[PDB]
């Protein structure tokens, strides 16, 4: 009996079993509907300071493997599941999930009614919480920490997970057959895109590479000037944790790029920043979107795509400056999912075209970027 | 985008009679489609020969045709109703096959009928195995190494190339029909000849073995804008080599990485795109090498299926309904998601927060000589489904819901059996219907997870869960009832252990575990199905039980509720017919103002469609599960009379526990169900029953037998013993004793009693005499030979029985008429399987009526007081699964083996019978050579049959004594040799196609055993055959009719009723 307990800001308690590291974890508690891809979710920087609840009951069936890592580490503050399986059963498995969590020092609880949890979050909106896994978990203590959490609203977390120094990436996507491929030689990549590291998934990077890009990842805080100084064929605004609003640096830099003709493409946090830099406004959603079965329609093409989502903030359609045209919307709630600068070659998508985990449906957004890129090059 | 305008009327092709491989799932689908189209404003026409379906109920559609599903017949419907389009994707292989013939025959062209949902070409592309393979290669998907064959010679050469074992898959078949796994040449020829024959296109695809790889399926929906979604994923428990229909399967998939899942999801879509399904759903099946993720495309089904029904039940996303709408022009994004209170659109991929398990229902015990091993050809007769928060909870619940008497992992072999490991090993290595039980037995006998894996190929992820459950059971057995503390019991409940399983282990009664839970306040909670893992709210009360925290039941305090108990999975003798009545109880009572609560777990049915009732509890129909529901619902009444045997058996227990059971009392039921109790009431009533006797000892029988008089109906699997020696011979091999009523007409009478009066629903004369189970008998309404006089005696007796036994609602009475005397065979104080047919035949919805009676509205108050005799004849004919089990002797008898039925409507009996016969897929011709080989009793009347056949143009063949009889009467048949007599014999002649009709009757175990070759050949060779003289005469009469001549709608039928 290795107890664990989760408490939400509202006082709700869920008692279950510790399945990862001993300790405590505090963050905003969110639910994710993905039936597969827990590893990828766990390792997505966007999950920084968030407690991840997975609605699919059996989490861990296939164990874990290095290829399934979205970053160098597990960003999730903690993990909430209904059942950890007895065994992992998959040829790609290199380590069982409990071992993995422990190894990454993650506080995780199993055996709780995740449904009740999801229902509460849906109904009453997101809540901050705390998990204590240990000998005799203090429920009063957990509540206090939950209540003492500052919250993600107005919290800049991009600066917190960004790389320290700029780096070069030239590695493409995995294949069943060849796994993760060797990094390409710079000369084999026609384009050179400069990527803003706001807590980037490796998959974004790999998919850009697959399309002919060679990249330079730069810290969140890079200046426009240093950026422009590189003479990129395009600029990329990665996905990333927290409130996009506070990232004044990014916004400024961005505004800076928009004065030029360099194609700019943002994904998720990148989508919100572009929007902000364009004069739009962002909002914190009631509970946001985390799942991999989310329908988004390309309104310009009247077509639906099933996509991967992982965001708690959104761009207000209503405050859209005139130079921003709406390109996609959520079919589940009508929220804004895509925009394109009417006057500039800058566009972004709220969802995650790179998926990992999730449907490959939105991959094509990447192609528009290349398109833009090549066009800028024609010039 | 929106609904198509150039189409006003749609003809929907139904699936026909229920058979192994093509069952209720098509009534559910067909109904959903009528539903969706009618809602959309289209004029709906449909054809379905099976009367036991909700889809053929008159108020469900505009022009309903209960007629043989033959192109020529369908041709007449088209001509007559002139539909603008035809939807052929909701009726199984039967509908696909028919659509294509109509196309081929040029009928569509002829009347300008546009094929919607799926095109003819698309269907063929997926249905023609060769076409399918070429297409996969075209899209870079991998398939098993194979070869197409159109003849035995070509077939051998493929085998010569892929080697044994190989998989044989006919084109244009489904459910493994006409296929199998060949381990050797002998079997290869056998399977090969079978499918080339059965293949509508005389084509087989022969593949190399992938036995043991993992098996998966995906349910896809695609609309005209090219929007495409995965509705559900399914991982099979049993590996490749065992048909999905005969496998335990679960949703969603469990052991694939997201990476692997995406590749399969992408391939699924590519497949639909390639085959060309642009406006509906399809199922794509795959094989995955657990060792390296290698993906192999196995097949695709361009239509709704048994998996798509399961998937709808599993996710709450109504596939068939959606598909129907897409067929007329709508796009996914335009449609609303049903259960999310139409808040989200249908264009999304469902996400579930639970585990769904399906276990197939078999009935090998009714097919003695059958090969009872699982293979690529389905053998199951039904399926149960369970929803649990965990795989263990899901599985166990399914196990107790299967109606095979299991309480969960009940043991098959003893711990102390020296040979058990050997037996265990065999059952694992070569899967039978009992595999799952044996798996647990294996863990109790000492084998490791790895050893089990090795024998079975079942993924370790499942095996470990079952092992864990065994270890828990060993603990219960050790600790006993004393160790059943609150924490442990709750643990146990969470893993889905049943009170009954726990009770056996702890050596106490189920009720004791039940009280214990009460004491500790350990009851399940109810979660709702909602398609989105709680991401959005729901207003549909589609629920399942689980041992969790928060309850979502939220029952009304507002309404008077009536609960209807389903029958669980379908099995032989407990089919769709029981479900039709459940559905009707629900529709009528709801219509009337009650809050209706349905309890059932058959994923194939309409009863488990969340639209059928106010509240649906998708649960095992067991005492435990029911009481939990009643506990929280506090209903006004519960109906246990419509689900068949299943709920019938819970009646007393339910009442004991204080459940408010409505209609005929549990005591009453017992009075009728208990032979002894029954025999006294008959006596009391001064009625006539055949002489009987309960014999214990052999020598006690032999005497008593002398008393009763032979022949005798030995009923512990029944038997008809002819002589003393026969008797012994029986016991040996082998108690009640009943004098067998030789040469008597059997009749069934369905009726309703409201305590004040009796309403005769129908008097049905069977064609086949008493001794041939009523479920396997063709029958006629109205009687075709019984005097009104003797029918009056039956009506009176029905009446006396009804009042005496205190029936309240439906009843069924079976008699035997002999020498102008009525003998009672039995009384069934509930809805019988004849109910739907009688209802269709007479226009009176007896299950709705009887349900109103149960709830308190009298016959008089409802205005249903006079027996209805229709102006046309309705004839019911059955379909037997013998072709699925070649080793079985395709002979009729006292025990029921049929899976379904059809109905024939005609001006005369000959006409009804001919429709019934054609509808039942009979291969009978109007010309040719007929083979006559009859028993002594039959020797007299055979003469007349022989002349009728002569008068019709047939030539005749006859074996020895039959020839003698015919000779003496002036008929000289061509003599034919018995197998023993010399060559050429019957077998050879049948094998050669010399016959188009066979009449073979027999009497006496031994006599039966010898003649086995005839029926066996006849069936194998597709020659129509009768095994009763009554049936032969009926067949002779139909020769005078023309089933395709005239068609009539149910509405028209009912309008003729005065
Ligand atoms: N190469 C193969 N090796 C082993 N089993 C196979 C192979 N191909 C198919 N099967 C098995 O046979 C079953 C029936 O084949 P399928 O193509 O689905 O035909 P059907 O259309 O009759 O359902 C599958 O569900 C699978 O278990
Ligand atoms: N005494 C009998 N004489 C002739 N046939 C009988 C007799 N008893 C039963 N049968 C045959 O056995 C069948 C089944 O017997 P029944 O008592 O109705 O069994 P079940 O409960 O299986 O429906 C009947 O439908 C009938 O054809
Ligand atoms: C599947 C049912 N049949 C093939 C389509 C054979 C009984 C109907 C003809
Ligand atoms: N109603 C039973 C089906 C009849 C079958 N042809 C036979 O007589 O054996
Ligand atoms: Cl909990
Ligand atoms: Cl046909
Ligand atoms: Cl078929
Ligand atoms: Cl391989
Ligand atoms: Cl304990
Ligand atoms: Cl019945
Ligand atoms: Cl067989
Ligand atoms: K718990
Ligand atoms: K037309
Ligand atoms: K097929
Ligand atoms: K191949
Ligand atoms: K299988
Ligand atoms: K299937
Ligand atoms: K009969
Ligand atoms: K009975
Ligand atoms: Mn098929
Ligand atoms: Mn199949
Ligand atoms: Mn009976």
């Amino acid at each position: 009996i290795k107890s664990a307990l989760l408490v939400l800001e509202d006082g709700t308690q869920f008692h279950g079993r510790a399945i990862g590291a001993t300790g405590s974890a505090v963050g905003e508690v969110v639910f994710n509907t993905s039936m597969t891809g827990y590893q990828e979710i766990l390792t997505d920087p966007s999950y920084s300071r968030q407690i991840v609840t997975l609605t699919y009951p059996h989490i861990g069936n296939v164990g874990t493997n290095d290829a399934d890592e979205e970053s160098s580490q597990v960003h999730a503050q903690g993990l909430v599941i209904r059942d950890l399986p007895l065994i992992a059963s998959n040829f790609r498995n290199t380590e069982d999930l409990s071992s993995y969590l422990k190894r990454h020092n993650i506080v995780a609880i199993a055996d709780i009614d995740t449904r009740k949890l999801t229902r509460l979050l849906r109904e009453k909106g997101a809540q901050n919480g705390c998990i204590i896994a240990g000998d005799n978990p203090d429920a009063a203590l957990a509540l206090e920490k939950a209540r003492a959490f500052p919250g993600l609203n107005g919290m800049d977390l991009a600066k917190e997970v960004t790389t320290a120094e700029a780096y070069s990436w030239t590695q493409g996507s995995w294949t069943l057959t060849g796994g993760l491929p060797q990094a390409k030689k710079e000369d084999e990549l026609p384009f050179h895109v400069v990527a803003y590291d706001f807590g980037a998934k490796r998959n974004i990077l790999r998919m850009l590479v697959d399309r002919g890009c060679r990249l330079t990842i730069v810290p969140a805080q890079t200046s426009a000037e240093d950026v422009l100084k590189m003479n990129p064929d395009g600029i990329f605004l990665s996905n990333g944790p927290g409130d996009p609003a506070p990232c004044d640096y990014a916004i400024t830099a961005i505004q800076k790029f928009l004065e030029t003709d360099i194609p700019v493409f943002g994904i998720c946090l990148g989508h919100q920043l572009l929007a902000l830099a364009s004069g739009a406004k962002t909002v914190k959603m009631k509970f946001g979107h985390h799942g991999g079965n989310h329908p988004v329609k390309d309104v310009e093409k009247n077509v639906v795509m099933i996509t991967a989502q992982n965001h708690g903030f959104a761009v207000d359609e209503a405050t859209l400056p005139a130079n921003l045209r709406v390109t996609h919307k959520s079919l589940f709630d009508g929220t804004l999912q895509g925009i394109h600068r009417t006057d500039k070659p800058a566009f972004s998508f709220q969802g995650n075209p790179e998926a990992s985990p999730g449907p490959h449906d939105a991959a094509p957004l990447f192609d528009h970027f290349i398109e833009l890129i090549e066009q800028y090059r024609k010039t | 985008m929106p609904k198509r305008t150039d189409i006003k009327s749609i003809l929907i092709l139904g699936a026909g009679p229920i058979v192994i491989g093509q069952a209720c799932e098509f009534d559910y689908s067909g109904a959903q489609a009528c539903k969706a189209l009618r809602e959309e404003g289209y004029r709906v026409i449909n054809v379905n020969s099976n009367p036991a379906t909700i889809m053929t109920d008159p108020e469900m559609a505009d022009a309903t045709y209960i007629e043989p599903i033959h192109w020529e017949v369908v041709r007449k419907i088209i001509e007559k109703e002139r539909p603008d389009a035809v939807l052929p994707t909701m009726g199984g292989q039967t509908a696909l096959n028919c659509a294509l013939e109509l196309e081929r025959q040029g009928v569509l062209e002829e009347f300008g009928v546009t094929m919607i949902g799926a095109t003819a070409d698309a269907i063929d592309k997926a249905e023609d195995r060769r076409r399918f393979d070429v297409a996969m290669k075209k899209i870079g998907l991998e398939t098993a190494r194979s070869g197409i064959a159109h003849t035995m010679e070509e077939a051998l050469a493929v085998a010569a190339d892929v080697g044994f074992p190989c998989i044989i898959r006919p084109s244009f078949t489904m459910g493994g029909s006409g296929g199998g796994i060949a381990y050797n040449r002998e079997e290869f020829e056998e399977i090969c000849a079978r499918g080339l024959d059965l293949s509508p296109t005389k084509e087989l695809l022969i593949d190399e073995s992938l036995i043991g790889w993992k098996e998966y399926e995906m349910e896809v929906v695609r609309d005209k804008n090219d929007n495409c979604i995965i509705v559900c994923s399914i991982e099979n428990f049993d590996a490749m080599g065992i048909h999905t229909g005969d496998s335990i399967t679960v949703a969603p998939a469990q052991t694939l990485t997201d990476k692997e899942y995406q590749i399969m999801r992408n391939a699924s879509m590519a497949v639909l795109r390639e085959i060309g399904v642009e406006t509906g759903g399809s199922n794509v099946q795959f094989a995955v090498n657990p060792k390296n993720g290698r993906l192999i495309v196995i097949e695709m089904n361009p239509r709704v299926s048994r998996s798509s029904a399961l998937a709808s039940k599993a996710t709450g996303f109504p596939i068939a309904k959606v598909a129907a709408k897409l067929a007329v022009g709508y796009t996914l994004d335009e449609l609303m998601n049903d259960i999310t209170g139409g808040r989200t659109p249908a264009s999304f991929e469902p996400s579930i927060d639970y585990v769904v398990t399906k276990i197939p229902r078999f009935n090998f015990e009714k097919f003695a000589g059958a090969n009872d091993r699982l293979t690529t050809q389905m053998k199951s007769v039904g399926e149960v489904m369970a929803i649990g928060r965990t795989q263990q909870e899901s599985l166990q619940k399914a196990l107790r819901g299967l109606e095979v008497g299991a309480t969960g992992f009940d043991p098959k072999v003893s711990l102390d059996d020296p040979e058990a490991l050997t037996k265990i090993r065999r059952e694992l290595k070569d899967a039978g219907a009992d595999r799952i039980w044996y798996i647990a037995d294996a863990f109790r006998a000492g084998l490791s997870v790895d050893g089990v894996f090795n024998l079975t190929n079942i993924d370790r992820w499942f095996l470990v869960q079952i092992e864990e459950l065994v270890r828990l059971e060993e603990k219960v057995a050790e600790v006993g009832i004393t160790g059943l503390n609150a924490d442990f019991l709750r643990q146990l409940k969470r893993k889905g252990f049943a009170d009954a399983r726990l009770a056996k282990l702890a050596g106490v009664r189920e009720a004791e575990i039940r009280k214990l839970r009460d004491q500790y306040d350990l009851h399940p909670v109810y979660k709702r199905v909602d398609t989105c893992a709680a991401e959005f709210a729901t207003d549909t009360a589609y629920m399942y039980s689980t041992y969790e925290e928060e309850c979502e039941a939220n029952p009304s305090t507002d309404r008077e509720k009536i609960m209807v108990l389903g029958g669980g999975p379908n099995r032989i003798g407990q089919g769709i017919e029981f479900d039709y009545c459940c559905v009707h109880a629900s529709l009528a009572l709801r219509e009337d103002g009650y809050e209706t609560i349905m309890v059932n777990c058959n994923p194939e049915t309409v009863s488990t469609d969340y639209d059928t009732s106010d509240r649906l509890y998708f649960e095992p129909v067991t005492l435990e599960d029911v009481l939990e529901i009643v506990r929280i619902e506090k209903p006004k009444g519960v109906i246990v009379q419509y689900g068949g045997q299943t709920p019938l058996k819970l009646a007393r227990a339910l009442e004991a526990a204080g459940v408010p059971v409505i209609g005929t009392s549990p005591d009453a039921i017992d009075r009728a169900e208990d032979r002894e109790r029954f025999q006294h009431a008959v006596e009391r009533l001064k009625l006539k029953q055949p002489a009987n006797a309960t014999v214990t000892a052999i020598e006690m029988a032999v005497e008593k037998a002398k008393e009763i008089g032979y022949p005798l109906v030995v009923r512990a699997a029944m038997e008809i013993v002819y002589d003393e020696a026969d008797l012994r011979r029986y016991f040996q091999t082998a108690v009640l004793l009943d004098h067998f009523l030789d040469d008597a007409v059997e009749v069934d009478v369905d009726a309703i009693c409201d305590g004040e009066m009796v309403l005769i629903g129908g008097i049905m004369e069977h064609i086949e005499q008493a001794g041939v189970h009523s479920g396997d008998s063709a029958c006629s309404l109205p009687a075709y030979t019984l005097s009104q006089e003797i029918q009056d005696v039956m009506r009176q007796q029905v009446q006396k029985l009804a009042f005496e036994l205190q029936v309240r609602g439906l009843m069924n009475v079976q008699f035997a008429v002999k020498n102008n005397e009525v003998y009672l065979i039995e009384v069934n104080p509930r809805a019988a399987r004849t109910v739907p047919f009688v209802s269709k035949a007479t226009g009176v919805p007896l299950a709705k009526v009887a349900a109103r009676v149960m709830a308190g509205k009298s016959l008089a108050e409802q205005g249903v007081t006079k027996e209805v005799i229709p102006p046309y004849y309705s004839v019911k004919e059955v379909v037997l699964p013998f072709n699925k089990f070649p080793g079985v002797d395709p002979l009729l008898g006292p025990e029921m083996r049929s899976t379904g039925e059809v109905m024939g409507v005609g001006r005369t009996f000959a006409e009804a019978f001919a429709k019934a016969q054609l509808g039942s897929n009979s291969t009978m011709k109007k010309h040719g050579r007929a083979l006559l080989s009859v028993r002594e009793g039959d020797k007299e009347r055979v003469v007349d049959l022989a002349a009728k056949l002569l008068k019709q143009g047939f030539e005749l063949d006859a074996t020895h004594g039959t020839a003698i009889v015919l000779g003496e009467a002036g008929i000289n048949p061509r003599l034919v040799n018995k197998v023993h007599e010399g060559r050429p014999h019957i077998q050879d002649r049948i094998k050669n196609g010399e016959y188009t009709y066979i009449i073979n009757t027999t009497s006496g175990r031994r006599a039966i055993e010898d003649s086995r070759v005839i029926r066996r050949s006849a069936l194998q060779y597709k020659v129509h055959y009768d095994t009763t003289l009554n049936g032969g005469f009926a067949t002779a009469m139909a020769l005078n009719a023309d089933a395709t001549e005239k068609v009539i709608s149910v509405q028209e039928m009912h309008a003729q009723i005065k």
